[PDB]
C-alpha cells in the first residue's frame, strides 16, 4: 500500500550478535545489466550457523536492474521454516541508516527516476512471491545506500541454524 | 580484527584549532558511523558527533555550536575531528569509535590527549555515584532515561587511562567475551547492570549510554572500587 511505518527500527546484524567485520561479504552475481542477490543456498541451516551473508550490490553505471531472491517459508521443508523479510513492502519501501540504526524509507523519494514494475513474471513484485526487482535511473547525483533483510537465522534443525541475509545497495554517482 | 588508530597527543595554545585523525583498518569504512566522544580529565564521557563517510556530512552536538567539524577520507579509511577556539575546558582525551551493524559503538581508538596550554535531549541519571564493595559481593548500577529509549541502552566499563569497553547493549545483550556474572535489565526508562559476584578485574568506572537518538547521552558514571 506504500505507507512507511516511522516507528520501525532494526540493525544490519538483527539478533545474530555478529559484528560487520565477521559478516560473509560478497558481490552480487552480475550478468549484463542485471545484479542478482540469490539467498536460496546462502541461508540454508548449517552446523556453523548463524552467519551473516551480506550481498553487496555496487552500482556505478546506468539502468542497472537489481533482483533479490529470498526463499519462501515451506518452499523446501525444514530449511526456511522461520525465515522473515524486511521491509514487507520491498521494493517500494527500503531500509536506510539513520544515525546507526535501519529505518524505513520510500525508495522513489531516495532515488529520482526509479522503475518498479508492479509485477515480476506475472506475479506481484513483493517478497511474498519470493523475488523483487527494480531498475535504477540513467543518472544518480549523490552516493545512496539502502538495505533489504532476508533473515533465516531463527530456523533451527537440531544443531544446524540458518543465516541472516543482508542486501546493501551502494549506488555511486554516475551518468556524466 | 578491526583496529582504530588515532593521531598522537598534542599541546595546543588557547584559540587554536586541533584536527585529530582516526585510521580504520579491517571491516568496512564507507557505510558505518565513525563517532567522536571526549573525556576531560577525571570527568565523564561526552558525545561530540558522528559521520557515515559516504554521506560527506557529519552530525554534531548543539553544545559545540559549530566549533566541531567531522570529515572522512574514504580513499585512506581515515576520519577527522577538528575542534576550533580551544580553551582550558577542551583539555581532554578525544576518542573515535565505530558501530559494526549492532547500532552501538563497539570498536574504540586508544584516544588522543589534547592539552590546551598558554532542548529535547535525553538525560541519563546514573546512581549510585560511587560504590565501595569487597570481592564476592553483588554490585547493582541504576540508569534512568528522561524519555523512553525502548531497549537502546549500552553499559561501558572504563579502567584508568583506557578507552571505554562495551559490556552490554540493547539493555540485556552481553558483548562477546563478557563473563556471565554481568547481566543487564530494563526497558523504557529504568535500567540496571548487575555483577553477581565481584572479581578483581571488575573495579572500574561504569557508564550507561542511550543510543535511541542523537545527541547520544551518558550517565555521569559509577566508580566501583575495593572497600578500604
Amino acid at each position: 500500500l506504500d505507507k512507511i511505518d516511522l516507528s520501525y527500527e532494526t540493525t544490519e546484524s538483527g539478533d545474530t550478535a555478529v559484528s560487520e567485520d565477521s559478516y560473509d561479504k560478497y558481490a552480487s552475481q552480475n550478468t549484463n545489466k542485471e545484479y542478482v542477490c540469490d539467498f536460496t543456498d546462502q541461508l540454508k541451516p548449517t552446523e556453523s550457523g548463524p552467519k551473516v551473508k551480506k550481498c553487496e550490490v555496487k552500482v556505478n553505471e546506468p539502468l542497472i536492474k537489481v533482483k533479490i531472491i529470498c526463499p519462501l517459508k515451506g518452499s523446501v521443508e525444514k530449511l526456511y521454516d522461520n525465515i522473515e523479510y524486511v521491509p514487507k513492502k520491498s521494493p517500494y519501501v527500503v531500509l536506510t541508516k539513520e544515525e546507526t540504526k535501519l529505518k524505513e524509507k520510500l525508495l522513489s523519494k531516495l532515488i529520482y527516476g526509479l522503475l518498479i514494475s508492479p509485477t515480476v513474471n506475472e506475479k506481484e513484485n513483493n517478497f511474498k512471491e519470493g523475488v523483487i526487482e527494480f531498475t535504477l535511473p540513467p543518472v544518480v547525483h549523490k552516493a545512496t545506500v539502502f538495505y533489504f533483510i532476508c533473515d533465516n537465522s531463527k530456523t533451527e534443525d537440531d544443531n544446524k541454524k540458518g543465516n541472516r541475509g543482508i542486501v546493501e545497495v551502494y549506488v555511486e554517482p554516475y551518468g556524466n | 580484527q578491526v583496529q582504530l588508530v588515532q593521531s598522537g597527543a598534542e599541546v595546543k595554545k588557547p584559540g587554536s584549532s586541533v584536527k585529530v585523525s582516526c585510521k580504520v583498518s579491517g571491516g568496512t569504512f564507507n557505510t558505518y558511523a565513525i563517532i567522536w566522544v571526549r573525556q576531560a580529565p577525571g570527568q565523564g564521557l561526552e558525545w561530540m558527533g558522528a559521520i557515515i563517510p559516504f554521506q560527506d556530512r557529519g552530525q554534531y552536538a548543539q553544545k559545540f555550536q559549530g566549533r566541531v567539524t567531522i570529515t572522512a577520507d574514504k580513499s585512506t579509511s581515515t576520519a577527522y575531528m577538528e575542534l576550533s577556539s580551544l580553551r582550558s575546558e577542551d583539555t581532554a582525551v578525544y576518542y573515535c569509535a565505530k558501530e559494526s551493524g549492532r547500532a552501538v559503538a563497539d570498536r574504540w581508538g586508544q584516544g588522543t590527549l589534547v592539552t590546551v596550554s598558554s532542548g529535547s535531549d535525553i538525560v541519563m541519571t546514573q546512581s549510585p555515584a560511587s560504590l565501595a564493595l569487597s570481592l564476592g559481593e553483588r554490585a547493582t548500577l541504576y540508569c534512568r532515561a528522561s524519555h523512553s529509549i525502548s531497549s537502546w541502552l549500552a553499559w561501558y566499563q572504563q579502567k584508568p587511562g583506557k578507552a571505554p569497553k562495551l559490556l552490554i547493549y540493547k539493555a540485556s545483550t552481553l558483548e562477546s567475551g563478557v563473563p556471565s556474572r554481568f547481566s543487564g535489565s530494563g526497558s523504557g526508562t529504568e535500567f540496571t547492570l548487575t555483577i553477581s559476584s565481584l572479581q578483581p578485574d571488575d573495579f572500574a568506572t561504569y557508564y550507561c549510554q542511550q543510543y535511541k537518538s542523537y545527541p547520544w547521552t551518558f550517565g555521569q558514571g559509577t566508580k566501583l572500587e575495593i572497600k578500604r
